[PDB]
RNA sequence: UGGGCUACACACGUGCUACAAUGGACAAUACAAAGGGCAGCGAAACCGCGAGGUCAAGCAAUCCCAUAAAGUUGUUCUCAGUUCGGAUUGUAGUCUGCAACUCGACUACAUGAAGCUGGAAUCGCUAGUAAUCGUAGAUCAGCAUGCUACGGUGAAUACGUUC
């Protein structure tokens, strides 16, 4: 982290729909819209992401298709 | 911050009483993340690649040289990459960046590690780092991301990305 | 493609739901390419070509519902 | 923007504008234009931020899934490479449906002339 | 009985549908001719996303198929491999049939390729005429962009016989 040359990052609150269970820092920057305390007092402006609602193997997802399986009796 | 605590309530009592370690000091911690991202022109176009990495992470970059100078492409000291190491308070960070589910087809990324105690990934685009934006982008910045940890077991690395879909 | 009785040929059924007795391999002489898949089939060949052919074709578990015993081809290409 | 991937067209219609992410195009977009608050009206990329969040969570809920399917087409597909025919062998010695496959300009699987 | 006449890297005739803004989508919205129909045409109201299913009175200017369509007034996309075009390709149906795999047709569900008015050359037409969208018929249980018939909109041009 010598000077100068680089972009400046910080952390922001990435306002998921579960929990918004990320304070992390980027180099994004909008409006802070809603500040906290319990997460970085930042630039609040990360809006959303897909994290913790349906991963493909920790959640469950809608079912398969069809076999052969005749069950309309033809 | 949260990340690290975690590595320090968490995988204290659970990888020393798993793989049954005597000391407390001798869980596998997490050493650099290089992230080397190739470009296939020796002419041009890593004059629009410098930018796309800094968004990922603000650190420089290198851009490498070639050691040989080989065949039928480039001529030596050219420029072919963009290493970035990412020590402490981003290792703890870009390994915290979890969002690779931007990609979404099957997040599940390897099952064969390597043979040494290292854990290598991959990416395609401009899926992962959720900070960049999918607008003045035409073209597949696609990067090669590295784990390495200070155990000496492929075993053990199959244990310390317990947080990272597979 | 209809609702009603995916028509298999009767004759062929006649033989069918009274040849899955034993342990008994003697398939078809049918050479009628016309019938379904009924689903309880069991293990036999078949001959379902008349010009000259008896191609012995396999009644493994492939996708049933197909209305024809098309997996014997008629001609070339090269 | 986020439907799929990214739904990239903005400032157009939305009613043509959810044809460009996979699955959902010009009829059942219609269909799957059912939201209060939801309406064309030259407004793309605008007019919402919290109203996007109904219209692609019943997406989720729209049982096919778009593009998290894509292997089922090719799981139909390559079940019907079976050898027993309509596709089997318009693919395995890769000959066109159409039931004409050398009187006309049957150029739409061949590569050229 | 069951295959074939449809097969295939290819060569050429005829035909159609298109490359877009005097264009496309969308609901509303007027004006024909010539034809067929006694187990055939089939209304009205009915159940379907439509292909249609049931029943069902009227019947040869009168009854049925049978809303002609282009255009008018009006909303909208605003010059893009594009809200242009449907070529291709799986699922899920309908109908005719003893049955639709080889080998029909139609519907909605996504898929959406080639293509920017086309080299050398080459045709068809002189007023209801070429072009434009349509209407009916025989053949026929079912299946035509062909076919012979019918109306609607309707221009430009011909001084000249030299090749
Ligand atoms: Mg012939
Ligand atoms: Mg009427």
């Amino acid at each position: 982290m010598k000077q100068g040359i680089h972009p400046e990052y910080h952390q922001v609150i990435f306002l998921d729909t579960t929990t918004n269970f990320k304070f992390l820092s980027g180099s994004t920057k909008t409006s802070s819209e809603m500040m906290e305390w319990e997460d970085g007092k930042e630039y609040p402006v990360i809006r959303l992401d897909i994290s913790s609602d349906s991963h493909p193997f920790y959640t469950g997802r809608q079912k398969f298709a069809a076999a052969d399986g005749r069950v309309e009796r033809f | 911050n949260r990340l690290k605590e975690k590595f320090n309530t968490e995988v204290t009592e659970n990888l020393m009483k798993k793989f049954n370690y005597s000391s407390v000091m001798e869980v596998p911690k997490i050493d650099k993340i290089v992230v080397n991202m190739g470009v296939g022109d020796a002419v041009q176009n890593s004059k629009v690649l410098d930018n796309a990495v800094e968004e990922l992470e603000l650190i420089t970059g290198q851009k490498p040289l070639v050691t040989k100078a080989k065949k039928s492409i480039a001529t030596f000291r050219l420029r072919e990459g963009m290493p970035i190491g990412a020590k402490v308070t981003l290792r703890g960070e870009r390994m915290y960046e979890f969002l690779d589910k931007l990609i979404s087809v099957s997040l599940p990324r390897v099952r064969d590690f390597q043979g040494v105690s290292k854990k290598a990934f991959d990416g395609r685009g401009n899926y992962t780092l959720g900070v960049k934006e999918q607008l003045i982008f035409p073209e597949i910045d696609y990067d090669k991301v590295s784990k390495v940890r200070g155990m000496d077991i492929v075993i053990v690395t199959t244990a310390n990305t317990d947080e990272e879909a597979r | 493609s209809i609702k009603k009785g995916p028509f298999v040929d009767e004759h062929l059924m006649k033989k069918v739901e009274a040849q899955e007795g034993s342990e008994k391999k003697q398939v078809i002489k049918t050479w009628s390419r016309r019938s379904t898949i009924f689903p309880n089939f069991i293990g036999h060949t078949f001959a379902v070509y008349d010009g000259r052919k008896h191609v012995p074709v396999y009644v493994t578990e492939d996708m049933v519902g197909h209305k024809l015993g098309e997996f014997a081809p008629t001609r070339t290409f090269k | 923007a986020r439907i799929a991937g990214v739904d990239i067209p903005r400032e157009k219609r939305v009613v043509i504008s959810l044809t460009y992410i996979y699955g959902i195009g010009t009829s059942t977009a219609q269909k799957i234009l059912e939201e209060a608050n939801v309406s064309a009206d030259t407004r793309v990329k605008d007019l919402t931020d919290d109203e996007l969040g109904r219209i692609r969570e019943v997406v989720d809920g729209y049982k096919v899934e778009g593009d998290l399917r894509r292997e089922t087409n090719l799981n139909i597909k390559r079940l019907m490479e079976i050898s027993s025919y309509r596709g089997i062998r318009h693919r395995r010695g890769l000959p066109v449906r159409g039931q004409k496959t050398k009187n006309n300009a049957r150029t739409r699987k061949g590569p050229v002339k």
